[PDB]
């Protein structure tokens, strides 16, 4: 515990001169700006001193003012000698607190006398006694490795946020000892109420360096595995514990890119805990392991192989059997669970598509996979039945329009077929090669080009794009008649439909331009002229369609209106 | 077996396409014995 | 239904308002002679102001009822306090509780 | 491959020949350790283990031949393909069924086919000196075992009456020696020895004692325990059985449950199978005979165990303190 | 006091007034977060009596001003007379 | 952009960074051999302990009977021990400091006989001490799990080991051979299988990644520097392959016998055939990073780094498999000439042979085209 102190007084002196010295080299760096703007002679060195001192990231600037330590380098530096020398002599300081350099003076001495006195006293039996002792030791005799350590959890924080930092850290001490509490009710409860106000206070999001500091994504990593412990045999145990630590995580992965990255450093787990019955619904581990691959190119370049193997495979285990959940609901027995394979493609879309871009490692290894293992792809593509994307399209249709066979928040079985068709083809979509490669003629390009497109036919897809979709209309009596929310077909399927037919058939000839234009693009066109009038387009589905309009088939007609000549 | 080990005569293999990534297979479900490069494999023993 | 015995007799003139604070240094019994707080050997004299149902309606009763200085003995129903495992492993579930209260300063 | 089912015994056909090294293709019976059976063959499957009595040279005679080709032996590094001396039938592994491959295992049958695979031929590992001698006393325990438990389901539901309860008598005398030869035997490592040493007859007592779990001893013993816990008292198994067999009931019980102590001591797995049996344990805890023998197991079950604290329920706890009063 | 008796009494007022606190404290010690305050700004490596005794003369461990954020103890009175009432969790 | 406009507190964050990183990190202490020598001195203990033969350990001499018991401990896995990973370090780098010598000046015999006696009694101060079982038991315990734990296992071994000493050869053949235990040769043998080759998919993501760069919430980082994928655990598997090269280093035909069959124990690992699977599998990597970079016209600096980590990996798998042969060790002979070698062979000499010609094509990549001819030598 001394020891302990004696390191706290070290880091404490080390933010007091961290204070001390930014003052001094701001001030000397806002002189030396002032100065050089005053002297437009010098136009070598203003060139110089603009790119790097002022055109240059604060972490860089500040390494190049503190670069003066090695001898050599004493002239890159703008920094006054005084300055120099100050910092020298606190350097000085510091290495003689540590001990760099009879009766001992001071606890290191002190410590290492007793130390080496017990040992050569007896032959000491108690192994606790020995591992601290001997931590002991190296401790006094590795000071400058301790604050070496210890600095990474060193952070400075501004006056003016003490108290939040303040009921921060009383948060982060409730979830470190409810950690050993064995999970209950209360308990969750509590973690609950600890995880919002974490969430609610304003350090959280302000300060990405002191929040991964504290490392409390790893406490509450730490409760995922003690839930996920007991989650994982029979049911899951806890889901709003499981929705909330996602809620933390989730959210902890979007403020930062850093946090994205100590998240994503911890991939394998998150995939190999997330399953069909486990997030059946809410916050997932897919759900955190999607927000620390999504939005990223670094990191979905880092993705592992064997991590699409195994989402891959879970992909397989949705296309083989059926969802325990919804037997145990009720609902008629599809062989195969839409809303888990739907989620597991969603997540291979975020994996293969990044920054508005199409990767082209992560996209080649996915369709592999994908054609090494074909029941991936679902009823309406296996080999042996052929029964045909649109024609199994339109047996959903009829599944979501008979009540027996659509009936057992709630769950449609028409459209969730329906939306694991979408998800797959806009993974395929969104795997196929950039138009660049497409131009180039690589042959893998081209190769994987040809692959998606005999996995895909263009009359399925017309089809599917021409497949008529019901319309809002007023009742005689005047109750507004709305299709069902997430129970009948949404334009997001049209929209993962033609996003799919521009990137592996980019619309090249006129013939078929106009073919897909009367068949599914001017329905469209009509549909939502005749919604435009505010009686129905106040309606969430004519505005899920003007989305789909606008983002989809739109820019479909802007980049081919130049083919579009000599109609 | 393993990759990188050379095959041995009479070792059943695995004869995959190049261009369309599809296994040798022989089709028995249409009443007739076939071939055709598919997405599910065949153990073609070919031997010298 | 709590029950004043007088111990020792007190002022017999100041008695506790609705919103005055009693500084009361008691002795919790149970009724087979089983201490459960010894708020005295704690060296704490409880501070609460009576007609805020902070205390056990009884004790608060009780207190209000009582004088200051005057030491009496609270025989509280089981009903008008702890009626089911009060502060569960202190009180058994339905036992009446004897305490021994007196009035430091009614403030 | 770690239990002892795996174990196989290999009797030539001629006593002469017993330690002198194998011949390929010499006569010779295959026989399992732990059940005591001999490998032989069958009209209603390809091979089976039968009894010592049905183990006659027409079934049990099986011998390693070099290769299919028609007509010494390694300890490993070698291939061995089995062969019945008499039909000629080769030993191989059945196609795969679609209900194993189902199932997470294999677990491929044997059959006796004439027209053998490529992958008949075996590697031969001799295993230990201790794993061979625990499945012997596992093959002895569990037939002295099996009679107590004949005689004593013999004798139950029907009065002594001053008339023998059963014609053959329980081997009183060799199950009260087994087990004090099993408590010996499963003995902890003394605290006395060093550091290494203790590790490693600890290392071997948890592997004998994960043996003998896995083979099922534990289940018997605990089958044995409530033959004789059904009778109340001495008296009432004197009632019953006989009075010379209620002598020595009460040393039986604590034996027995001193031995499932033992068996259960120091492991996980061992006492996460009374997850189960904590009802049953919790409920004999209130018996006068062997109460500090059923008492110290439920402790080991408690210390080396968390799934049971975790399902550890009031009348459990109210139990444990109806014991303390 | 006996032995045994004297250890089970000194444990038992560690583990029903002291436990929870310390294990707070304990596991919040690992980090060493400090605002911009006087205080901080009066810190200093070595102890200023300027002197040449006091030169490179280590101050006593653990009596200097401590800056570092610390989440106060939190503890309540253990009255088993109020009227006890979702309910919070209790302090020690 | 400017950092007077920066807030203070941010501004002191970076401080901090930058001080750590340029200044402390930079600044280095010697306490190694200082803190192991006086952790060896046995101090009055034996003054007092004159009359008993069997004296109580120095305190070095419990340090590492903790560690050995700690090992011996019947675990699951190997946990990660921070005090021991320091003292590992310690231990390591006080005997190595002889070892690495703590136009140029010839050294006399004199001189090299001395330097050799220091780095003995450096290496005595650990080994006479437990420090060679203390490395076969951890290296057991592991259970072929490749980690910091083994890397620094690995580097104390490769330090008491320095200069193939028979003291310390024999020491951990007799404790080999008398706990007959097969965990040290199937822990040998998964890290074996666990070491790693060259990744041309990796090389490719690396470039793209290289290529893209990004920028960092704190300030900005284009091109961040992050772990190179190729050529991951170079370092580990080069100290494996010299751990095995100083246990077979001398000649010592004993253990070079016990490398290729482990006599008493129950099931044999072969180190020798595993050497050649893992050389096998970096000349087929080797092979497909030269079809790579055999259409590009010149080797870029990335591609150089590749080939001279692997190349320098290759060289260590090298000069451990001519130490199991040196010396008229029939058994490891016939081994090599009989499983597969001279497959791996023809295709390090195919690789050499392009190699060549195209590094003497090209005139700015004699640094690499010396360590290919070194290679070829080796």
């Amino acid at each position: 515990y001394f020891c302990d102190q004696e390191l706290q007084h070290r880091v404490e002196s080390l933010a007091a001169f961290a204070e001390r010295y930014v003052d001094k080299l701001q001030a000397n760096q806002r002189s030396r700006y002032a100065l050089l703007m005053r002297a437009f002679t010098m136009s070598a060195a203003e060139t110089a001193r603009r790119t790097r001192e002022f055109r240059s990231p604060p972490q860089e600037q500040i390494n190049m003012l503190l670069h003066f330590k090695d001898e050599a380098d004493e002239e890159d530096c703008p920094l006054p000698e005084d300055i120099r020398q100050d910092l020298q002599d606190f350097h000085q300081d510091l290495l003689a607190h540590c001990g760099i350099q009879k009766k001992p003076q001071s606890l290191q001495e002190l410590v290492s006398h007793m130390v080496v006195r017990w040992a050569q006293e007896d032959y000491v039996q108690s192994p606790e006694l020995v591992r601290a002792m001997f931590s002991l030791l190296h401790r006094q005799y590795d000071g400058l490795g301790e604050l070496l350590r210890a600095l990474p959890r060193a952070y400075t924080i501004s006056p003016s946020s003490v108290e939040d930092t303040m009921s921060l850290l009383e948060c982060l001490g409730q979830i470190r000892s409810l950690l050993i509490v064995q999970m209950g009710p209360q308990e969750e409860n509590l973690m609950i109420q600890s995880i919002g106000n974490i969430m609610n206070n304003k350090v959280f999001y302000q300060h990405p360096n002191l929040m991964r500091a504290l490392g409390m994504h790893e406490t509450v990593m730490e409760v995922m595995v003690n839930v996920l412990g007991g989650g994982e045999t029979k049911e899951i145990r806890f889901p709003k514990m499981v929705t909330s630590c996602c809620r933390f995580l989730c959210y902890f992965c979007r403020i930062s890119r850093q946090n994205q990255r100590s998240m994503f450093d911890h991939l394998s787990y998150l995939l190999e805990n997330s399953g069909i019955g486990l997030g059946m619904q809410g916050s997932t581990p897919l759900d955190v392991a999607a927000a620390s691959v999504i939005d990223n190119n670094e990191l979905a370049l880092a993705l592992q192989e064997q991590d699409l193997e195994k989402v891959v495979s879970y992909l397989a285990g949705c296309g083989l059997q059926s969802c325990p959940m919804l037997l145990a609901k009720g609902y008629p027995d599809i062989g195969w669970n839409p809303c888990g394979g739907e989620r597991y493609l969603d997540f291979l879309r975020f994996a293969v598509f990044v920054n508005g871009e199409s990767v082209e490692e992560n996209a080649n290894v996915v369709v592999r996979l994908l054609i090494r293992k074909p029941e991936c792809f679902g009823p309406a593509l296996r080999g042996e039945g052929g029964s045909g994307l649109l024609a199994a399209i339109e047996e959903a249709i009829r599944i979501s329009e008979d009540p027996a066979r659509d009936g057992p928040n709630r769950v449609h079985l028409g459209h969730a077929i329906m939306s694991f068709y979408a998800a797959l083809i806009d993974l395929l979509g969104r795997c196929a090669p950039e138009m660049h490669l497409i131009q180039a003629g690589k042959g893998e390009a081209l190769r994987i080009r040809a692959i998606l497109r005999s996995l895909v036919p263009l009359d399925d897809l017309v089809g599917i794009i021409s497949l008529p979709l019901q319309i809002p209309t007023l009742g005689k009596d005047g109750a507004l008649v709305q299709p069902k929310m997430s129970a009948s077909f949404v334009p997001d399927h049209k929209a993962s439909m033609v996003l799919f037919l521009d990137r592996v058939y980019g619309i090249e000839n006129q013939d078929f331009l106009l073919h897909v234009l009367d068949v599914g693009f001017l329905p469209d066109m009509r549909a939502a002229a005749s919604l435009d009038t505010a009686t129905f387009s106040t309606t969430e589905m004519a505005l899920a369609l003007n989305r789909y309009l606008c983002l989809a088939v739109l820019p479909l007609i802007t980049k081919c209106a130049p083919l579009f000549a000599g109609t | 077996r393993s990759e990188g080990e050379k095959v041995r005569v009479g070792d059943d293999l695995i004869l995959v396409s190049v261009s369309s990534e599809r296994y040798l297979h022989l089709s028995t479900a249409s009443g007739e014995l076939q071939v055709d490069a598919s997405f599910m494999q065949t153990l073609w023993n070919m031997n010298p | 239904g709590v029950e004043i015995e007088t111990i020792s007799p007190g002022d017999g003139r100041t008695f506790p308002k609705k919103g005055q604070t009693c500084v009361v240094h008691y002795t919790g019994m149970l009724q087979n002679g089983k201490k459960f707080d010894s708020s005295r050997d704690r060296n704490k004299p409880f501070k609460f102001r009576i007609g805020k149902q902070e205390v056990i309606k009884g004790f608060e009763e009780g207190a209000a009822q009582m004088s200051l200085g005057q030491r009496a003995k609270l025989t509280c129903t089981p009903d008008v306090a702890y009626g089911a495992t009060g502060h569960p492993g202190v009180i058994p579930p339905n036992a009446t509780l004897i305490f021994d209260v007196e009035l430091l300063n009614l403030e | 491959c770690t239990h002892a089912r795996s174990l196989w015994r290999l009797e030539p056909l001629r006593i002469s020949w017993s330690g002198s090294h194998l011949r390929w293709g010499q006569p010779l019976r295959i026989r399992h350790v732990t059940t005591g059976r001999y490998l032989a063959l069958t009209e209603d499957q390809g091979l089976v283990v039968v009894d010592a009595c049905k183990a006659h040279t027409k079934a049990t005679s099986f011998c390693f031949r070099v290769s299919k080709e028609k007509l010494e032996i390694k300890y490993g590094e070698s291939l061995c393909f089995v062969q019945h001396v008499a039909s000629g039938l080769w030993l191989t592994y059945a196609a795969p069924d679609p209900k194993a491959l189902r199932l997470g295992v294999l677990k491929k049958k044997a059959i006796l086919h004439q027209e053998g695979h490529m992958d008949d031929a075996l590697f031969l590992t001799r295993c230990q000196q201790e794993e061979s001698q625990a499945a012997r006393m596992i093959h002895s325990t569990a037939g002295l075992y099996n009679q107590f438990i004949k005689g004593l389901d013999s004798f139950s539901g029907k009065p002594r009456g001053s008339g023998p309860p059963a014609g053959p008598a329980l081997p009183i005398e060799a199950v009260i020696l087994s087990l004090q030869d099993l408590i010996g035997y499963f003995e902890p490592p003394s605290e006395e020895l060093q550091h290494e040493e203790k590790q490693s007859k600890l290392r071997s007592l948890r592997n004998r004692q994960s043996l003998f779990q896995e083979e099922g001893m534990l289940s018997l013993v605990l089958n044995c325990i409530d033959r004789l816990n059904v009778y109340t008292t001495a008296a009432h198994f004197a009632e019953y059985a006989g009075e010379e067999a209620a002598e020595s009931w009460k040393e039986i019980v604590n034996l027995l449950y001193e031995l499932l102590a033992s068996l259960i001591r120091g492991n996980r797995a061992n006492c996460a199978l009374f997850s189960t049996n904590l009802d049953w344990v919790v409920s004999k805890l209130d018996r006068l005979e062997a109460s500090s023998g059923i008492l110290e197991v439920l402790y080991c079950v408690l210390i080396e165990s968390p799934e049971v604290l975790n399902i550890i329920q009031e009348n459990h706890i109210k139990s444990i303190i109806s014991l303390l009063d | 006091l006996p032995g045994p008796l004297r250890a089970g009494y000194y444990d038992l007022l560690i583990s029903i007034h002291l436990e929870s606190a310390c294990r707070s404290r304990r596991s919040m010690l690992s980090e060493y977060i400090v605002p911009l305050t006087p205080e901080t700004r009066a810190i200093t490596l070595f102890p200023p009596g300027r002197k040449g005794g006091n030169a490179r003369r280590h101050g006593l461990p653990g009596v200097g001003v401590t800056t570092s954020l610390r989440p106060p103890h939190h503890f309540s009175p253990p009255c088993f007379v109020a009227a006890l009432p979702e309910a919070p969790a209790r302090l020690s | 952009t400017p950092l007077y406009n920066l807030p203070t507190h941010r501004a002191c964050n970076m401080f901090l960074e930058s001080y750590k990183a340029a200044w402390i990190l930079t600044e280095d202490h010697s306490f190694e051999d200082r803190m192991i020598d006086d952790l060896s001195k046995a101090g009055e203990q034996e003054e007092e302990e004159e009359e008993v033969e069997e004296k109580k350990p120095d305190p070095l001499h419990q340090l590492v009977l903790h560690f050995s018991r700690t090992a011996l401990t019947e675990k699951s896995k190997l946990d990660e021990d921070y005090l021991y990973m320091a003292y590992a370090d310690i231990m390591a780098k006080s005997c190595h400091l002889e070892e690495g010598g703590e136009e140029e000046v010839e050294v006399s015999f004199e001189e090299k006989e001395m330097e050799k006696q220091r780095l003995l009694y450096q290496q005595s101060r650990l080994h006479t001490r437990g420090a060679a079982e203390m490395v076969l038991q951890m290296i057991s315990a592991c259970k072929g799990e490749t980690g910091a734990m083994v890397s620094s296992t690995l580097k104390l071994g490769i330090s008491i080991l320095n200069g193939g000493n028979a003291e310390v050869q024999q020491k951990m053949l007799d404790y080999l051979k008398d706990k007959k235990e097969v965990g040290f040769f199937q822990s040998i043998q998964a890290l074996m299988q666990t070491c790693s080759v060259l990744d041309l998919n990796a090389f490719e993501r690396q470039n793209k990644a290289e290529g893209l760069g990004m920028v960092n919430e704190d300030g900005t980082v284009i091109n961040r520097q992050n772990g190179e994928k190729v050529m991951a655990d170079d370092e580990f598997t080069q100290d494996l392959f010299r751990f095995l090269q100083l246990l077979c280093e001398g000649h010592n035909n004993d253990f070079q016998n016990y490398l290729r069959t482990q006599t008493g124990n129950t099931t044999t690992i072969n180190i020798i055939i595993c050497t050649v699977d893992y050389l096998l599998r970096l000349q087929e990597s080797i092979s497909d990073f030269y079809w790579y970079y055999s259409g590009k016209d010149v080797i870029e600096e990335q591609g150089k780094r590749n080939f001279s980590k692997a190349m320098s990996v290759a060289k260590q798998v090298f000069n451990s498999l001519t130490e199991y042969i040196q010396g008229p060790c029939t058994g490891n002979q016939q081994s090599l000439a009989h499983s597969r070698l001279w497959d791996a062979v023809v295709g390090f000499l195919h690789v050499f042979a392009h190699m060549m010609m195209k590094l003497a094509q090209d005139s700015s990549q004699i640094e690499l085209l010396k360590e290919l001819l070194d290679l070829q030598k080796d």
